[PDB]
């Protein structure tokens, strides 16, 4: 078995990389914009 | 693998989108009101 891989979790395996990302941008944005 | 994990992630980014939203405009009348 590989741990932490597609087989282990996660099959679709290419989601998670852009989901992390686009939720890291959309925290940045709304952290930018409550600045004021 | 599945949807079975996706339907809580679903669920909590939505929440946490969702609450970030609504209480920004809190934190800004709680700080409008601590320094009127």
């Amino acid at each position: 078995p590989s741990a932490f891989l597609e087989p282990f979790s996660a099959s679709v395996w290419v989601m998670m990389f852009v989901m992390l990302l686009i939720v890291s941008a959309i925290a940045v944005f709304v952290f930018e914009y409550f600045s004021p | 693998t599945f949807e079975n994990m996706a339907g809580v992630f679903m669920l909590v980014a939505g929440g946490i989108v969702a609450g970030i939203f609504l209480i920004f405009i809190e934190i800004a009348y709680k700080r409008h009101k601590d320094a009127r």
